[PDB]
């Protein structure tokens, strides 16, 4: 028994609108440089379709995740640690940019510059960004599915229609889509930290953000083939990995991430969540994967609890942290209400980041319907997206989880409906999937009015615990060169000491 | 001629150990960012698995290797024959990726041609050196050449003279792989430094405290 | 050392975890720090958007490293009520990547000049001292005139210099002004809402100097002339957090996520309080995904659907069983009980005008305005003219109001519906049934092009002796929908399944709707609006409004909504939403941008008709008039080409014109002089006896066509502009790729108002000025280009219609290189002109045209008909048979001096809008005090407009939303119209006064005003219509009330008296051009629809790479998968889609959410990327609009009728585009024609 804590995240899809507004604010803020412009540390995907890079969902063709040995022991996909090791040389699984796509940009310059007496209309054609050389055509991008961009037979490849007779679905009256936008999960058993041979990789303990360090880094590149989200993007320019820092230096002062302040859906839910370290490898080694979701539920732990805050007080939590586990929207969701969901829980990893199934337009029938439990609104059966479809992508295959939550979520319209149009009370559907009006009206509160303050509960990191925040604060950002960063052994080579602290000891204690 | 050869086998080897082994640590301390293998794999996966395969295990090889002294000739001339082979062939094909495959050409440093280069005309000589250790059956040949290079690790003067007589292309070898040495902290060679045996024994999840 | 750290190895390791999976480590950190100071930054600055998206988000600009580097939004809007969900962050995708524009590499940073143009200006200039006679050396060579302008669009841009552009702008300004006359100098610049004082900039200095001020509205065919007939409103809509009161949402034509999406979740969390969505798209759309249920009508006939829902509401919810809310509502605020005369026609009666006061013995006792009076029967039998009719609103005080009241005897009254049940007989009227007519393309449902329907009349005794049969506009409405009503109507239905005029059984054939949808959703719509009086919306867009038929389509939602009460009720209504139309601070910034503060009036003109004839679009038109007469109109009394019918509603003061009049303007005062007689008679003598002819008639005669044109915030050669060939020809003179033959070549008849010529007039246009930060396809084509400031680099204002807050663009570092905000730029032209134009601009005289306008007493021009004073039908009467003939005085040498001040006229005539004013003396003393005043010159003591701030600053304090005093002032002038008082709308915030730099600090909601129909409230939410039904206010119309009926001469005519199905009209563009170029492949032909893209807002974005990337890559067309497998193309595969109008290349995204029949190329991709040789034109690929030609329709000409009268952008003919059809086929060979020798083959 070890509590830690972490800011957990959880996405609303019902609310998702596709915009992408949280990739190109990730982009222009941590993506720009040569080397990674062609990594989205967020994108998102239209569903059905295989995604960025394309069918990354495969583990098959690109082993990432873990698998549980038949001895019950937990080892990446990879392979153990000899046999990653082994493919050193070579990462045999390694995507290659062009599952990405190859980056490009377009000659804009020709347009200013073109000569006097051309024989046609100048034009900017398009130009490689990774060989400078002229691109004859472009054939691909990260978001090239867009909004079923592509014919059916392409996008049903989708790894997720597996186990489904998708037939029904090209047929023009059944067509159905949906957006998935995604990041790093920064997971409580990541793949990522345990496929590199440097451990470069690690999980902060204050706030569990999964970070690459940039400076013990290799370039081993097999941590990319490691994580089975692929959201790890190796920056071919700097030869190292970098992803989602899920913008740590805005969290640490309690800060929303980039991506969660500017979604304007206002989708995105951030909020501590308390877990049991020392249960992570039991929880993620458990027979049945369609058990990880209810396992890694149980590894999370209650804040009103009087014996896990006490717990946590002696574990090293800060109070402000423990406070805002309290009244965190994220285990609202997850674990009250039971909406949220994780994002593939098959693959061994324990994800901090979930998702809440999207509700969908009523499926094509022989005639207009008829009023169902739900009066004039939906009941979970006439949804058109298949279930199923949201369970290979939510719930390793159980649609039990998934149906609860979309149930819940109309059993919440219906009740909101009777009160605010018929101006009476009505819990016939919500007592019908377990929830009280207290819960439904919270509900209401927190997904349909949204409140700045509700959607974002982001406790600060306390840099000032275990270090000296006072010199830091009156030297950081001299970035003259003193080269003593980064060691903690004060001696270097270049006869030098640290801007930001104190050589001259003092001499009264 | 005399005085080349003090030079190359006497004083060069220090200059060359000198400017490796404190250029590592400089380099360590302020150039970790620019510490890594700089893989090129994913700009071009084509053949890479073989090539680098061939080149690292051939190589590999050869260095764990650098019962009587003319045996360990013997075993080195087939063992090491068939590893510079290997080593040989993938160098090329390597080489030759780096040099005429659009991206990897478009994203390389000068530096990565050079040392790839002198490591292909490395092999070569060292596979050309075989036919002429095969006159001297006895190990003569191998016995100068550790001669030398046991005074040289140990600091004893006169390295120079355990050469004395020695076929000339054994010679090339000699300062081509010191000249390896000298460029080594100003290449991407450094990730030799940092083979990742660690690994094997470490556990899976790492997490760092508050620091 | 970090080398001797790793010596540390074991000492740094900490306790393990989770039995030996994991392992916690005391290891350094520091490395952090490299993504932190990344984050960081100098400072953030708050600023906006230019753009037309109706977004209107604030921004929090970046300034890193004394640079912008990135941008994320505000958050600290005035939160909406506690139990709405607030707006905040709102943004978008293309909003979060502008910062890429500041320094891209296609940055503006000088300003530029075609090189052959500037070879032949510093020539010229080195034999003529005088600009202006260089100028005119060069315009006046026919050889070197043309060497310039058929170098547009061909290269050769090189660097020049304020100095040397303004000079040749001035000089060529000077020159056409002197020559041909001010209204031959124009400029084109949209939305002013996005960014106020960068439209005011050069909108002030063309009114200045008389230059015409090209509309936009009915351009983009974003005005719904629909709102203007029936609402007398240009547009006025409730806001989205208003969106959250509804408990019942039809998404119509409107793809909110993707055209809306900064307000989307207000949708998407409404759902949460039991709000049903239905979403109405042809295809699987974004929208659809946000719904509970998808309806797909065939695209271009959803009037159909409106219609059959139309027709179970009335028959459910108005006749079985009355519902008292929407019956008493539709009593009060229709024109439903407004009496309609009856025409005898052979055999059968047609409907014809309403009945008026005049038409009766005692007038009713109207002594005023009778013949503009409507009258209504009242429940005791009693004849009587309702107050509110806009016979009312002018030349009497107290009556203009909604209150059910007597207009005679001021008593109450109760107006009754249908005359049946005392009738004094029934009549069989005929109306009009288009449902027959169409393309192969639509299903049609073959009935008589005339149904006669049984109605219940009565004979009344009219004033002149004579006798006539009237009946209600209620009784009119429920025939024409098909409502059986016992006089056993063989044309009505006898069940829904019955395919008669308007059933669901017969939408079902014409939309593919099953009937049963159309039948539970008008059910679950119209019951909801029952239950919670009126909380029923629908949200449109340009999905319906940009067919030539939208009024139908708009006229049968707008329908749906008032039969169901919800039009003024929170949470109800039309919501319409295309561009951002709403500037909120309206009275307060027309002033500043037309120059109202110096001279009255600007030179206002309709777009449309204005590009239809200097594009001579008309010389290829297609589309007859004849062909869209009602069967029961005479065909012989409405003969001519469409134009024709322009040129006539021109001289009958309808329609604006551009240029004006065939002579010189300001030459015309010094003939009036020789002639002994005032300028005005001498104009209307020149007029009648002909020496003066309107430009219209004769605009290729080389004096009667724009000569300068001056573009900014636009793209108009790459995005609006329609006809985009045609433009290129007849505007520009460069090559073009037009496919068909004009008029002449095929013989056709030629207009009998427009001089004819085999050889059309090309390149009309002597210099073409374009100011922008990106180099787009206008500027491509332009002359001279002009850096100008990026939104993050300025000073300025933004409003939209999606919410009630005003806040600010701000310089978050001096725009680059050498830009200037649009404010400076005309500043500088200004001053230029100011000296260049001495000795030969000075105190001049100008005679301008302005049409009747709407809101204006002038409006009530022709009552019971239309005469035609060229016919000689009447007497030609300036301001009511033909547009006023007004004096302007301009001080040319003073034009820059005016421009950087506020004139006398706001404090010697005073301020106003919408038909009511006040005095303004107050807030001028105040600018005074805040922009500091004029030392000496020609404004000496008047307030200054120096910068964009001053500017900024003058539009806050003038405007009623922005300046609570205002505010008070406008609602008390209104107050003695209705006689009702409005004051207490905006007294408990008359203190409040919104200032340029508290905006900067946090937006601000502004004050509630007359000059929109919904409040800004803490308790209510904005709703349009929320003030005519609540406080009374009529709707500016004929009867005041919410017209369904539309009687003039014209709107009956056409067959739109009531709505009524018309199928999508036939353009005839491909059957000409399908196949007569073969290169192998399979061609077909395809409805080409082009709704707003989503990697761009319009062009701009287009060329950010950041869109691109997210996007295609360029240029794209969406096919459905059938369409594109039987033509042989796979995803990604160039293709070329053309017709009669020109050609365009791109690549295509095969998709099955894309229905067979249909092609869609999101909206505005432009010109400039990506795009290869087209292999029909031998030219680089066209545009989208490279397609479409404009078609005008005579219904959007009619003028001099109360809610039909003239404004700017609020009336006019519209852009529509979606009818068009193409040829669709895989492109062989891809020439780039750059010389490269990188071109290539597509196979099969
Ligand atoms: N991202 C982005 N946002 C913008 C703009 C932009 O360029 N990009 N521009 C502004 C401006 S200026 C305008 S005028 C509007 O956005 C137009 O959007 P709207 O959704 O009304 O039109 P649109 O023409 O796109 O049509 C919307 C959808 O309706 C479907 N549709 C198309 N034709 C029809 C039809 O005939 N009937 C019906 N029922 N639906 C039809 C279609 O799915 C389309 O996307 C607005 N914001
Ligand atoms: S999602 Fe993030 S933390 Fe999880 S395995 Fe991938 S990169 Fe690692
Ligand atoms: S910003 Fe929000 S609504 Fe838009 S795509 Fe991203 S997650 Fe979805
Ligand atoms: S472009 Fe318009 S909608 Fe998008 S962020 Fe900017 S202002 Fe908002
Ligand atoms: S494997 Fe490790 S060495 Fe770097 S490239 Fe991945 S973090
Ligand atoms: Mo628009």
């Amino acid at each position: 028994m070890k509590i830690r804590s972490q800011v957990g995240m959880v996405l609303n899809l019902d609310k998702c609108i596709g915009c992408h507004t949280c990739s190109v604010t990730c982009k222009n803020v941590w993506t720009s440089r040569e080397g990674v412009e062609y990594a989205w540390f967020n994108n998102v995907e239209t569903k059905p379709g295989q995604g960025f890079p394309t069918d990354w969902e495969n583990q098959e063709k690109y082993k990432g995740g873990w698998i549980r040995k038949i001895n019950g022991k937990l080892q990446p996909r990879m392979g153990n640690r000899a046999m990653l090791l082994g493919k050193i040389f070579a990462n045999p699984h390694l995507p290659g940019i062009d599952d990405y796509y190859e980056p490009f940009d377009f000659d804009y310059q020709n347009l200013h510059t073109a000569p006097e007496g051309s024989k046609s209309q100048p034009i900017a054609r398009p130009r490689s960004l990774i060989t400078g050389e002229r691109m004859a055509k472009i054939e691909k991008g990260p978001n090239w599915e867009d909004d079923l961009g592509g014919e059916f037979d392409k996008l049903a490849k989708d790894k997720n229609f597996d186990n489904i007779q998708k037939a029904m679905y090209s047929q023009f009256e059944n067509t159905f889509m949906m957006y998935l936008p995604r990041l790093c999960e920064h997971c409580l058993n990541p793949a990522c930290v345990a496929t590199c041979p440097s451990g470069a990789i690690y999980k902060r303990e204050e706030d569990g953000i999964v970070l690459i360090d940039q400076d013990k880094c290799r370039g081993w590149r097999m941590c990319i083939t490691g994580c089975p989200y692929k959201k790890i993007y190796f920056n071919w320019k700097s030869g190292k990995s970098e992803k989602c820092i899920f913008c740590y230096p805005r969290i640490e002062a309690g800060q929303p991430t980039v991506c969660s302040e500017t979604c304007v859906g206002r989708i995105r839910y951030l909020g501590v969540l308390l877990y049991d370290a020392d249960a992570i490898e039991r929880a993620a080694s458990t027979e049945n994967e369609k058990d990880l979701y209810q396992r890694q539920l149980d590894v999370f732990l209650d804040p009103n609890d009087p014996k896990v805050i006490e717990q946590a007080i002696k574990d090293g939590i800060p109070l402000s942290v423990i406070e805002a586990a309290q009244q965190s929207p994220v285990y609202k969701m997850a674990m009250e209400w039971k909406l949220a969901l994780p994002l593939h829980p098959e693959y061994r990893t324990l994800p901090m980041v979930w998702y809440v199934p999207p509700l969908s337009p009523i499926q094509s029938a022989a005639d207009a319907g008829e009023l169902g439990s739900n009066g004039i609104l939906p009941d979970v059966e006439s949804l058109r997206i298949p279930v199923q479809y949201l369970a290979n992508l939510l719930t390793a295959g159980d649609t039990k989880p998934v149906l609860r939550a979309l149930k819940r979520m109309l059993a919440m319209r219906h009740y909101k409906r009777a009160e605010t149009v018929d101006g009476k009370v009505d819990t016939r559907a919500l007592e019908e999937v377990g929830l009280t009006e207290a819960q439904a009206q919270e509900m209401y509160r927190y997904l349909a009015i949204a409140n700045y303050e509700d959607r974002f509960v982001v406790p600060s990191s306390h840099r000032e615990l275990a270090r000296e925040a006072f010199p830091e604060k009156n030297g950081c950002g001299f970035t003259f060169g003193d080269g003593c960063h980064g060691s903690d052994t004060k001696f270097n080579l270049f006869n030098s000491r640290r801007i930001d602290a104190i050589d001259v000891t003092s001499k009264t204690e | 001629m005399q005085f080349l050869n003090m030079f190359f086998f006497d004083i060069y080897p220090y200059i060359a150990g000198a400017v490796f082994l404190i250029g590592s640590w400089l380099r360590y301390d302020y150039g970790q960012y620019t510490w890594r293998a700089a893989s090129s794999q994913m700009l071009d996966r084509k053949g890479m698995n073989l090539a680098s395969n061939l080149f690292h295990i051939g190589i590999l090889g050869i260095f764990v290797g650098y019962l009587p002294i003319e045996v360990k000739q013997k075993m080195a001339m087939f063992a090491g024959g068939a590893s510079g082979v290997l080593c040989l062939i993938g160098g090329v094909l390597l080489l030759k990726r780096r040099l005429f495959s659009p991206r990897v050409r478009a994203t390389t440093t000068g530096a990565d041609i050079l040392i790839l280069s002198l490591l292909v005309i490395q092999c070569a000589l060292g596979l050309l050196t075989i036919p002429f250790s095969a006159q001297h059956m006895d190990g003569s040949e191998m016995m100068k050449l550790v001669g030398w290079a046991q005074s040289v690790v140990t600091f004893h003067g006169g390295a120079s003279q355990h050469l004395d007589g020695v076929a000339f292309i054994f010679r090339l070898h000699l300062v081509l792989g010191m000249t390896l040495f000298l460029l080594f902290p100003f290449s991407r060679l450094i990730h030799i430094w940092s083979v990742p045996v660690e690994y094997l024994t470490r556990k899976y999840q790492l997490v760092r405290a508050r620091h | 050392s970090k080398f001797l750290d790793r010596f540390r190895y074991f000492k740094q390791k900490g306790e393990t975890f989770a039995d030996g999976h994991g392992q916690l480590l005391n290891t350094n950190r520091d490395w952090e720090d490299g993504y932190r100071q990344r984050w960081q930054h100098d400072k953030i600055v708050r600023s906006t958007h230019g753009v037309n998206c109706t977004g209107s988000c604030s921004w929090k600009i970046y300034v890193k490293n004394g640079l912008v580097t990135w941008e994320t939004q505000q958050t600290d809007y005035p939160r909406t009520r506690p139990d709405l969900p607030n707006h905040e962050p709102r943004g978008c995708p293309r909003g979060a990547s502008y910062s890429w524009y500041l320094y891209s590499a296609n940055r503006l940073k000088y300003p530029m000049m075609r090189k052959r143009l500037m070879k032949m200006w510093r020539e010229a200039k080195a034999l003529h001292s005088d600009p202006v006679e260089a100028w005119a050396s060069i315009i006046e060579d026919a050889d070197k005139a043309k060497s310039f302008k058929q170098a547009r669009g061909r290269g050769g841009f090189v660097r020049s210099s304020w100095q040397e552009v303004n000079e040749l702008i001035a000089a060529s300004n000077v020159y056409t002004i002197k020559n041909y006359g001010p209204d031959r100098v124009a400029g084109f610049s949209p939305i002013p809402a996005m960014s106020m004082v960068s439209y005011a900039s050069g909108a002030r200095y063309l009114s200045l100097i008389g230059g015409t001020c090209l509309s936009f509205y009915d351009w983009y065919c974003d005005l719904p002339p629909a709102s203007p007939q029936t609402w007398g409103e240009q547009t006025d809509v409730p806001e989205s957090a208003d969106w959250y009161n509804s408990s019942y949402i039809i998404a119509w034509g409107s793809n909110v996520p993707q055209t809306r999406t900064p307000d989307a979740h207000f949708f998407t969390e409404v759902r949460y309080k039991g709000t049903k969505t239905v979403a109405v798209t042809p295809d699987y759309a974004e929208i659809a995904k946000l719904c509970d249920l998808w309806l797909a009508p065939k695209q271009g006939t959803d009037a159909a659907m409106a219609l059959a829902m139309g027709h179970v509401m009335l028959r459910e919810f108005h006749l079985d069983n009355p519902s008292q809310y929407f019956t008493d509502y539709v009593r009060r605020y229709t024109d439903m009980p407004m009496l309609v005369m009856l025409e005898e026609r052979d055999g059968y009666y047609a409907a014809g005008r309403m009945l008026r006061a005049a038409d009766l013995v005692d007038a009713l006792g109207q002594e005023n305005n009778p013949e503009w009076k409507t009258v209504a029967f009242n429940t005791n039998g009693e004849m009587v003219a309702p107050n509110g009719s806009i016979g009312f609103r002018w030349g009497e005080k107290g009556k203009w109001n909604l209150e059910q009241r007597d207009g005679k005897t001021g008593e109450e009254t109760e107006l009754q519906l249908s005359l049946l049940g005392s009738q004094d007989e029934i009549a069989e009227v005929g109306f009009p049934y288009f449902g027959g007519d169409g393309t192969e393309h639509f299903n049609k449902v073959e009935l008589e092009n005339v149904l006669l329907h049984k109605l219940p009349v009565k004979r009344l005794q009219l004033a002149d002796g004579s006798t006539a049969l009237v009946t209600t506009v209620y009784d009119l409405t429920l025939a024409n929908y098909g409502l059986e009503r016992g006089l056993n109507d063989v044309n009505c239905a006898t069940s829904y399944d019955d395919v008669k005029a308007y059933t669901p059984a017969w939408a079902e054939q014409i939309t593919g709707v099953s009937r049963s949808q159309i039948i539970r959703i008008a059910r679950e719509f119209a019951d909801n609006a029952d239950k919670t009086h009126g909380r029923s919306m629908i949200i449109v867009g340009a999905g319906l409004n940009h067919w030539y038929h939208l009024d139908m389509n708009y006229r049968g939602l707008i329908n749906m909504l008032i039969f169901c009460g919800c039009v003024g009720q929170s949470g109800g209504g039309w919501a319409h939403y295309v561009g951002q139309e709403k500037l909120r601070p309206q009275t307060g910034w027309q002033p500043l941008a037309f120059a109202l503060d110096w001279q009255r009036p600007a030179r206002h003109m309709n777009s449309t008709s204005y590009f239809y004839n200097h594009s001579s679009q008309w010389r290829y038109e297609t589309v007859t008039a004849e062909e869209l007469l009602s069967p029961m109109a005479d065909k012989s009394r409405y003969t001519g080409h469409l134009i024709d019918f322009n040129v006539r509603a021109e001289r009958m003061g309808w329609l604006p014109s551009a240029p004006q009049l065939g002579t010189n303007p300001l030459t015309i005062a010094g003939e009036a002089e020789k002639a002994g007689m005032n300028p005005v008679d001498y104009t209307v003598k020149s007029l009648k006896e002909g020496s003066i002819r309107f430009a219209a008639e004769q605009p290729e005669n080389g004096k009667n066509h724009p000569r300068n044109l001056f573009i900014w915030r636009s793209n108009l050669l790459g995005s609006s502009g329609k006809g985009h060939e045609f433009m290129l020809k007849y505007l520009l003179g460069t090559e073009h790729g037009i496919q068909g033959k004009d008029l002449g070549q095929q013989g056709g008849v030629k207009p009998e108002e427009v001089d004819w010529q085999d050889n059309g007039l090309e390149g009309k246009l002597d210099l073409v000025v374009t100011l922008d930060f990106r180099l787009s396809s206008t500027c491509l084509y332009s002359d001279i280009i002009l850096p100008t400031a990026t939104w993050y680099e300025k000073d300025d204002m933004n409003t939209s219609d999606m919410h009630p807050f005003i806040h600010p663009l701000s310089a978050a570092v001096d725009p680059a290189w050498e830009a200037k905000s649009d404010w400076e730029i005309y500043k500088a032209i200004a001053k230029k002109f100011s000296e260049v134009c001495v000795g030969h601009l000075g105190k001049e005289t100008d005679i301008v045209t302005l049409p009747i306008q709407h809101d204006s007493a002038a409006e009530l021009a022709q009552p019971l008909d239309v005469k035609d004073w060229k016919k000689g039908e009447c007497d030609l009467i300036p301001g009511k048979t033909a547009p006023h003939i007004m004096v302007v005085e301009r001080d040319y040498p003073a034009t820059y001096e005016r421009f950087t001040s506020i004139g006398p006229l706001m404090e010697k005539i005073g301020n106003g809008g919408k038909g009511i004013a006040w005095n303004t003396q107050s807030e001028m003393d105040l600018l005074r005090k805040l922009n500091y005043t004029k030392a000496e010159g020609p404004a000496k003591g008047q307030p200054m407009l120096n910068t964009a701030i001053d500017a900024a600053e003058m539009i806050l304090t003038l405007a009623p939303e922005t300046n609570g005093q205002v505010a008070v002032k406008a609602w008390a002038a209104l107050s003695e119209f209705t006689g009702r008082d409005h004051t207490h709308l905006a007294l408990n915030k008359e203190d409040e006064k919104i200032r340029f730099r508290d905006i900067q600090a946090q937006p601000r909601k502004i004050i509630s005003s007359p000059t929109w129909s919904g409040l800004e409230d803490e308790h209510v939410s904005y709703n349009a219509g929320y003030t005519n039904v609540h406080e009374l206010i009529p709707w500016r119309t004929l009867s005041g009330r919410q017209q369904l009926y539309q009687d003039h001469q014209w709107m009956r005519d056409f067959g739109e008296s009531l709505l009524v199905y018309r199928p999508p009209i036939d353009t005839r563009s491909v059957k000409e051009v399908i196949g007569q170029k073969s290169n192998g492949n399979q061609e077909k032909a395809l409805n080409f629809l082009t709704p707003h893209q989503k990697w761009g807002i319009h062009s701009t974005y287009s060329d950010n790479l950041l869109m691109l990337t997210l996007g295609r890559g360029g240029p794209v067309v969406w096919l459905s998968e059938a369409d594109a497998k039987d033509l042989g193309i796979a995803d990604n595969d160039w293709i070329e889609v053309f017709n009669s109008n020109g050609a365009l290349t791109a690549r295509a995204v095969v998709s099955q959410r894309v229905p067979a029949g249909m092609t869609m190329m999101y909206h505005a991709q432009e010109r400039i990327v990506n795009l290869p040789g087209s292999e029909i034109t031998q030219q680089r690929g066209g545009i989208h609009n490279s397609v479409t030609r404009i078609t005008p329709k005579p219904t959007h000409m009619i003028g001099g009728y109360a809610h039909l009268a003239y404004g700017f952008n609020y009336y006019g003919t519209v852009g529509s585009n979606r009818d068009e059809f193409v040829v669709v086929r895989k492109m062989k060979n891809i020439d780039w024609l750059d010389g490269e020798g990188n071109d290539q083959v597509q196979e099969s």
